[PDB]
């Protein structure tokens, strides 16, 4: 038997007695009392009792001689023991310690402040002195239990259930009591050779434990080492139920189990943090839970942000080190957490599943500020819930092939040696996110750059396949702050594989998938881009596949010099690819080589650039969807530039084309569309060497505030099966607003052709020159402009209307309707042509014209010029209608023509008419109505030959001027054999009636010639005249 | 788009250099015409386009200007020009006014 | 002369309807549309819409696309503008015009007073 001996109370008041060898008794009376003894040591089989007030009396004994205290039997307390000994304690196998709470500790407090309730110890404590627990200290239900040395070690088991246990090594800690339970402790000051070591088991349920270990050297000693059991079960404490600091110094080597369970709720709060921290094998850190899984944080919480829990340098987890967060019946799994600054090295087994009954899975991250070596196996899987997250982020991170990367776990591995990274270079085992995409669980991988100076720019480089033949939906996002450089396929048979290849939104860098990198989604979404950050990243992409299978493909990035370029031979698959580029000086979009974008709904391609051109295609590029619209914009260059002297660009629509943008160049083209419409609306369109063929309306609109023409078609074969092509051109400069060249050929043969030209200032309207075979069931061209032509068709022009053709223009100076080439307009039921101008010719025919249709209708007006004007010294014109022929306007002038008609009608209004070295045939009547009033002709005839197999010749004119009523000259012949000719001139003022000169030939039945005159000659027939009529002949006058 | 007119008033001299600028809300190139109200009501149109004369139009009218902003120019002021002249974009649709200009004799 | 004849003045109580004619002489009926703009009093002029004689395509400013309607009859030569729920406001004079599309409005109406 040894009990203590030398006691002696120095404050409060108590008695201290011995009533058995074994048996040693303390009454205390005071709150407060603090007893010395010269020493302090329970042999087997003693017990030292104490007799307090209350569970929150406080009795303290500092040891002040001796050595070494040695407790091997039982001591218990109604109240709270507090034993200070600087020479170190020890508890003995069998020793017991069961009171309202409990405080070993090494450093010697001022008995000022333990009267006044002030827990505060702090230096006196003997060089090397170490409290060691061998034996079992319990507590009661609220108690607490703390040792507090230079070094603790703790080989026997500690109980503080609904309490807090802490083992600190630090010079001064402070200790806040309240109502006979412990509030919180203050662990500050690094001491030398500081060790907390715990091979026993530590129970606090319901509570929290605190391992506190702060030392001053240490460089790579071992700081904190628990290889034991703990044990902090119970509800989820947001302070943490187990929490772990390595202080500034030192390595936490942990080996036992940490346990933080909640099988009726959720799981307890697990934080590990300190400089170095390495989980050794047996490792078992769990904070599962019943309704969720808790938290686990090793080296600092989610993205080092946590501001409560100090970021560790370097993190290593051994292979087969485990920490479980996942649920086990119903409900969300927790948060598993490594975060290094410098350097993190992973292979251990990370669990964050969610509830099998249900609840989604949790969130893992294994992210190093540093360098990162991640190859071990996470599992955030849900049986009924969202899968869970993998994420990753590192300096740089580079993919790898496999996990023989010469790794430092157990084999040639020294203690402590595995702090020392060998591998530069955050590699990544393909075959750990092989698994994760296998397992149903998202993949998420991140870079960030670092300060200026060194190689760690941010980038991703994937160096391995990523495959993922099982499991249900998954997600993989890289979003790095370098370069995105692929050069392995991204592949996934079942399932769906939605990748993200963003950059950062900040980023600076670009993506650039290369070396046959297919990536192949199985229905997945792929989106390259970000969407809408402006984030500048650029899409470089070389014989990569984007096999989307049933997911839709959207590339976004702007690049100065290419927004998004595609080379070699691409094909892109997906129910919709939406491609989104932007530039300043270079190509928004820019395919290079073979692109075979194959999409069954939506293609959109979009681009800006201020001087470069925002959609530029010279590849063989083949585009193949339901709906495909192409929209740019350019200031110095081309929105839609597809010209290449070898690349041709296939578009098929099934449904239906849209292009839009400030200037369209399209070229060497072969487009079948739905219904296919451009909009160009700054700097007009241009369609050369397509054969644009669309089954239904075609609407090609253009405007152009340049010298270039607006609708410039060029070796353009454009036809409607069974719609119509509806061209809108307009030129606001010096330019053509619609202007037609080369083999152009349009067929509309069950629709209608409309080309509509507006000219602006010397603009000219519709253009045509070459050969231009326009073949429709109706053609109408209006033109409008003021000093150039509002239509002409300089070059030769075919066009055969099955229906009818109109022609509509309307000129301030120029001319309205100019026909100076050879113009073929075949027709069936109708032509009619109407024009109107101030200075210059409502209708001018000048070239060789052929004019073919069952009706001819001419219309025109002038203000000084003359209306329909058909003349030519080398040209004829050729008028051949089943049916009536009209002609209406101020002037009619027909030149070297030869006019075939059933019926014909002139019928000039202010300035006359005059035909002149004409052959006009007309079976039925030839009604000529003309009225002028200036000193012009109103009805000229000269060397016509007029012919009327049935009919009769009317002529009718009327000179209110000095002109001639009606003046027939030279050799003009008049067939009316089977009716009637009846001439009708009335003269005003000194104007004459009907004059004839030259040599004129009138045949008919019977002739009538009726003459009114003023002052003139009602009838003057001054040279040869000759009139044969088979029934009687009349002439009449005044 | 939105007319702007300035000054909606003037008052001069006969035969006085006159000034009536046409400000746009933005560049309209030159879909600018400058219709002539006389006070009885008759609405004619005096330069179509920027600056190109219509046919019952003197020399003395005279535009000019590009972009967001445009000017019509009498020379000599006869009372015959005392009018309204509401200038007119075209460009976009749908086609707007300006804010008319009395021009009054001093 | 290119004359654009209009109707004379028009008086209804506000909540009527009222259809103007404008009668077109002296040029090619179906070579321009005919334009309807309305003077606001003292409050600058506004343009209402547009219809094209060749084909009756119609613009309308879509402040009045529930106020205005327009109907043409090319054998009259003659565009009628058609009217609903009058008030008050749109109390003004309607002018119609000869717009070619580059000439724009070379030739307008005499103006006919709708008081409401
Ligand atoms: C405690 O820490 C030491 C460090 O050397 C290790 O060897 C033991 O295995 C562990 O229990
Ligand atoms: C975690 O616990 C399991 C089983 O309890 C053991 O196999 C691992 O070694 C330890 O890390
Ligand atoms: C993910 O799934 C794979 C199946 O390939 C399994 O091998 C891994 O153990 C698991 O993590
Ligand atoms: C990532 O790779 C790029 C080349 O694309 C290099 O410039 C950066 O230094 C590195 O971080
Ligand atoms: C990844 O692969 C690239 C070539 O694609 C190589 O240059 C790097 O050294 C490697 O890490
Ligand atoms: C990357 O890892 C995968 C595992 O799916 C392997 O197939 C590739 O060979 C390696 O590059
Ligand atoms: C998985 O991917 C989907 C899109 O398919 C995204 O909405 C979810 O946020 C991610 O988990
Ligand atoms: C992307 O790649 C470029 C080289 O073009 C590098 O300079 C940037 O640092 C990275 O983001
Ligand atoms: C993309 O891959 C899927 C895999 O199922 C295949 O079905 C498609 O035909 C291919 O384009
Ligand atoms: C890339 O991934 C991000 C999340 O990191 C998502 O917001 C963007 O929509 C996708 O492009
Ligand atoms: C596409 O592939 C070809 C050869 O197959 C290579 O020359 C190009 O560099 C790459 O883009
Ligand atoms: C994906 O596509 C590439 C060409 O872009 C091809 O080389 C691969 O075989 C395919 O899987
Ligand atoms: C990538 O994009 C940058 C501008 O963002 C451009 O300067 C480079 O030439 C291009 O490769
Ligand atoms: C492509 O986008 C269309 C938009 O209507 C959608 O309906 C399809 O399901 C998608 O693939
Ligand atoms: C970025 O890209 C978008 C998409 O077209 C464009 O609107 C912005 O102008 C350009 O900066
Ligand atoms: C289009 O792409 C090519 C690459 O072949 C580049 O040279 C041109 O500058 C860009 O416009
Ligand atoms: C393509 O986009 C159109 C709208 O532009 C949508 O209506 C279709 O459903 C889609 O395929
Ligand atoms: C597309 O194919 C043509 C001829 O087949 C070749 O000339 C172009 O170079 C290629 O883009
Ligand atoms: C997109 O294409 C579909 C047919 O695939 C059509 O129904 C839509 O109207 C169009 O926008
Ligand atoms: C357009 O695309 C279709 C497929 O829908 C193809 O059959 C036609 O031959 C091509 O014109
Ligand atoms: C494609 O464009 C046409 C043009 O009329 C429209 O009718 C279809 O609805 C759209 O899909
Ligand atoms: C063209 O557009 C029409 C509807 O406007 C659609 O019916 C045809 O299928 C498409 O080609
Ligand atoms: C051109 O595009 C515009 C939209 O900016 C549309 O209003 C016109 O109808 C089309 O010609
Ligand atoms: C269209 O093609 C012709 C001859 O094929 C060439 O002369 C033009 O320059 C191009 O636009
Ligand atoms: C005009 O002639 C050229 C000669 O090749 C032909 O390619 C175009 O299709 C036709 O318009
Ligand atoms: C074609 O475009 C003009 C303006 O250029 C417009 O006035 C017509 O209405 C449209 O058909
Ligand atoms: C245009 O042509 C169609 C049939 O082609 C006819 O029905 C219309 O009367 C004519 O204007
Ligand atoms: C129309 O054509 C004539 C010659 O036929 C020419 O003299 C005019 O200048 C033009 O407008
Ligand atoms: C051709 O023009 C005539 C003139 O009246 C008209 O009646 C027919 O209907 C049209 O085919
Ligand atoms: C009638 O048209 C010819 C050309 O066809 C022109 O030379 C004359 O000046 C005009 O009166
Ligand atoms: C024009 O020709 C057609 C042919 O039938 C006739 O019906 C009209 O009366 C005539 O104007
Ligand atoms: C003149 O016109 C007739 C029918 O009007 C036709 O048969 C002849 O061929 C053409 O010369
Ligand atoms: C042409 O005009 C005549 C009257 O002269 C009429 O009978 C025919 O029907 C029309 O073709
Ligand atoms: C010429 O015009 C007449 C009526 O004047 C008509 O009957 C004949 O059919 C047409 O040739
Ligand atoms: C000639 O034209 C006039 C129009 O002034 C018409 O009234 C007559 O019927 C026609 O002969
Ligand atoms: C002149 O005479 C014709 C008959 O020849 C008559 O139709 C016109 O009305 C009259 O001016
Ligand atoms: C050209 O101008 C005419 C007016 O003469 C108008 O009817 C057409 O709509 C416009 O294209
Ligand atoms: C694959 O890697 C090679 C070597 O670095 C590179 O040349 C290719 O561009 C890339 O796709």
């Amino acid at each position: 038997a040894n009990l203590p001996t030398g006691g002696q109370i120095v404050a409060g008041s108590g008695s201290i007695q011995t009533p058995s060898g074994n048996q040693m008794n303390i009454h205390q009376n005071s709150q407060n009392m603090v007893a010395n003894w010269n020493s302090f040591d329970i042999g087997k089989g003693n017990t030292v009792q104490f007799d307090q007030p209350s569970s929150s009396a406080v009795a303290l004994n500092r040891v002040v001689g001796g050595g070494e205290s040695q407790i091997m039997g039982n001591l218990k307390a109604n109240g709270q023991v507090f034993l200070v000994n600087p020479n170190g304690v020890l508890f003995g196998e069998g020793a017991s310690v069961s009171t309202s709470g409990f405080v070993a500790s090494t450093r010697d407090i001022k008995n000022d402040d333990f009267m006044n309730r002030r827990y505060t110890f702090s230096g006196g404590q003997k060089a090397g002195a170490a409290i060691v627990n061998q034996g079992e200290l319990t507590t009661n239900a609220g108690g607490y239990i703390v040792l507090a040395a230079d070094r603790v070690s703790n080989s026997g088991t500690i109980r503080t259930p609904g309490g807090k246990t802490v083992l600190a090594a630090s010079e001064r800690i402070t200790l806040q009591l309240d109502n006979g339970g412990l509030m919180s402790v203050q662990v500050t000051g690094d001491v030398v050779n500081a060790l907390v070591e715990n091979r026993g088991l530590v129970s606090a349920r319901d509570g929290q434990v605190y391992l506190t270990a702060l030392g001053r050297g240490m460089l790579m000693n071992t700081v904190l080492n628990v290889s034991g059991v703990v044990e902090a079960s119970g509800m989820h404490r947001q302070d943490g139920n187990i929490v772990l600091d390595g202080g500034d110094s030192g390595v936490v080597h942990l080996s036992g189990t940490l346990q933080a369970d909640n099988a009726s709720g959720q799981g307890g709060k697990v934080v590990v943090q300190g400089k170095n921290i390495l989980l050794d094998k047996g490792s078992n850190i769990t904070a599962t839970g019943g309704q969720g899984g808790g938290e686990v944080y090793v080296g600092g919480g989610w993205q080092g942000k946590d501001s409560n829990i100090r970021n560790a340098d370097k993190v290593v987890m051994q292979g087969g080190a485990r920490i479980d967060v996942s649920a086990t019946q119903q409900g969300n799994g927790g948060t598993a957490v490594l975060w290094s600054d410098s350097y993190t090295n992973f292979h251990g087994q990370i669990g964050a599943k969610g509830g099998e009954t249900g609840g989604n899975g949790g969130r893992v991250e294994t992210s190093s500020h540093g360098n990162l070596q991640a190859f071990g196996t996470v599992s955030a899987s849900a049986k009924k819930g969202k899968a869970g997250n993998w994420l990753l982020d590192s300096a740089d991170i580079t993919i790898v092939n496999g996990s023989n990367v010469s790794k430092t776990e157990t084999t040639q591995s020294p203690p402590h040696t595995q702090f020392a990274p060998t591998a530069a270079g955050s590699a990544v085992s393909n075959t750990s996110i092989n698994n994760r995409l296998n397992n149903g669980t998202s993949v998420t991988i991140l870079t960030h750059r670092t300060r200026t100076g060194t190689a760690q720019g941010g980038n991703i480089t994937v160096n391995a396949a990523i495959n993922k033949g099982n499991g249900s939906d998954v997600n993989l996002t890289l979003q790095a702050g370098g370069n995105i450089t692929v050069n392995n396929s991204i592949t996934s048979t079942e399932g769906k594989l939605n990748v993200n290849l963003s950059g950062a939104r900040t980023s600076n860098g670009s993506i650039t998938i290369s070396n046959n990198a297919n990536i192949t989604t199985n229905g997945g979404d792929i989106t390259v881009g970000t969407t809408n950050t402006s984030n500048r990243v650029n899409i470089s992409i070389n014989n990569t596949t984007l096999n989307a299978s049933n997911g839709n493909i959207q590339l976004t990035g702007t690049g100065t010099d290419s927004g998004i370029l595609f080379a070699g031979n691409n094909r892109l698959t997906a129910s919709n690819i939406a491609l989104t580029g932007n530039s300043t000086s270079g190509n928004a979009i820019n395919l290079t080589g073979t692109a075979t974008l194959n999409a069954t709904n939506n293609i959109t391609l979009t681009g800006s650039s201020t001087s470069g051109n925002a959609i530029n295609l010279k590849g063989n590029n083949t585009l193949t969807a339901s709906n495909i619209t192409l929209t740019g914009e350019s200031t110095s260059g081309n929105a839609i530039n597809h010209t290449d002297t070898t690349g041709t660009t296939t578009l098929n629509a099934t449904n239906n084309i849209t292009m839009q943008g400030t200037r369209v160049q399209i070229k060497h083209s072969n487009i079948t569309a739905g219904n296919f419409a451009l909009n160009a609306t700054v700097a007009g369109s241009e369609i050369s060497n397509t054969t644009l063929t669309a089954t239904n309306n075609i609407n090609l609109a253009a405007k152009t505030n340049s010298a270039s023409s607006g609708v410039y078609l060029k070796d353009a074969r454009i036809t409607s099966t069974n719609g119509s092509i509806t061209a809108n051109g307009t030129a606001t400069a010096n330019g053509k607003a619609t202007h037609l060249d080369g083999n152009v050929t349009l067929n509309a043969s069950n629709g209608r052709i409309k080309l509509t030209g507006n000219g602006h200032g010397s603009a000219s309207g519709i253009l045509f020159a070459g050969n231009n075979r326009l073949t429709a069931s109706n053609i109408a061209l209006t033109g409008n402009s003021t000093s150039g032509n509002a239509i002409n068709l300089t070059g030769t022009a075919t066009l055969n209307a099955t229906n009818d053709i109109t022609l509509t223009g309307s000129s301030t100076s120029g001319n309205a309707i100019n026909l100076t080439g050879t113009a073929t307009l075949n027709a069936t039921n109708n032509i009619t042509l109407t024009g109107s101008s101030t200075s210059g010719n409502a209708i001018n025919l000048k070239g060789n014209n052929t004019l073919t249709a069952s009706n001819i209708t001419l219309t025109g007006e002038s203000t000084s010029g003359n209306a329909i004007n058909l003349t030519d010294t080398t040209g004829t014109t050729t008028l051949n209608a089943t049916n009536n022929i009209t002609m209406q306007g101020t002037r009619v002038q027909i030149k070297h023509s030869n006019i075939t008609a059933g019926n014909f009608a002139l019928n000039a209004t202010v300035a006359g008419s005059e035909i002149s070295n004409t052959t006009l045939t007309a079976t039925n009547n030839i009604n000529l109505a003309a009225k002028t009033n200036s000193a012009s002709s109103g009805v000229y005839l000269k060397d016509a030959r007029i012919t009327s197999t049935n009919g009769s010749i009317t002529a009718n004119g009327t000179a209110t001027a000095n002109g001639k009523a009606t003046h027939l000259d030279g050799n003009v012949t008049l067939n009316a054999s089977n009716g009637r000719i009846k001439l009708t001139g009335n003269g005003h003022g000194s104007a004459s009636g009907i004059l004839f000169a030259g040599n004129n030939r009138l045949t008919a039945s019977n002739i009538a010639l009726t003459g009114n005159s003023t002052s003139g000659n009602a009838i003057n027939l001054t040279g040869t005249a000759t009139l044969n009529a088979t029934n009687d002949i009349t002439l009449t006058g005044s | 788009i939105q007319m702007t007119q300035s000054p909606s008033s003037l008052s001069a001299s006969l035969g006085d250099r006159v000034t009536i600028s046409c400000s746009a809300s933005q560049g309209i190139s030159n879909y600018l015409n400058w219709y002539q109200q006389k006070p009885d009501g008759i609405v004619k149109l005096l330069i179509f386009y920027t600056s190109s004369l219509h046919s019952g139009v003197p020399s003395r009218f005279s535009g000019s200007g590009s972009g967001t902003d445009y000017s019509l120019t009498i020379s000599n002021l006869e009372p015959e020009d005392i009018a309204t002249y509401y200038c007119q974009q075209y460009s976009n649709l749908p086609w707007t006014f300006g804010g008319g200009t009395k021009l009054e004799i001093k | 002369e290119v004359q654009l004849q209009q109707s004379g003045a028009e008086l209804v109580r506000p909540g009527s309807s009222v259809k103007l004619s404008c009668k077109a002489s002296g040029y090619i009926f179906t070579n321009y549309w005919i334009h309807w703009v309305r003077q606001r009093p003292i409050q600058g002029l506004e343009w209402i819409g547009n219809i094209d004689p060749s084909e009756s395509e119609t613009h309308y400013n879509q402040n009045f696309k529930d106020k205005a309607t327009l109907t043409v009859d090319k054998s009259s030569s003659t565009v009628y503008m058609h009217l609903s729920s009058l008030t008050s406001e749109d109390s003004s004079v309607y002018y119609c015009a000869r717009g070619t599309a580059v000439v724009d409005f070379d030739y307008w109406g005499q103006g006919t007073t709708l008081t409401v």
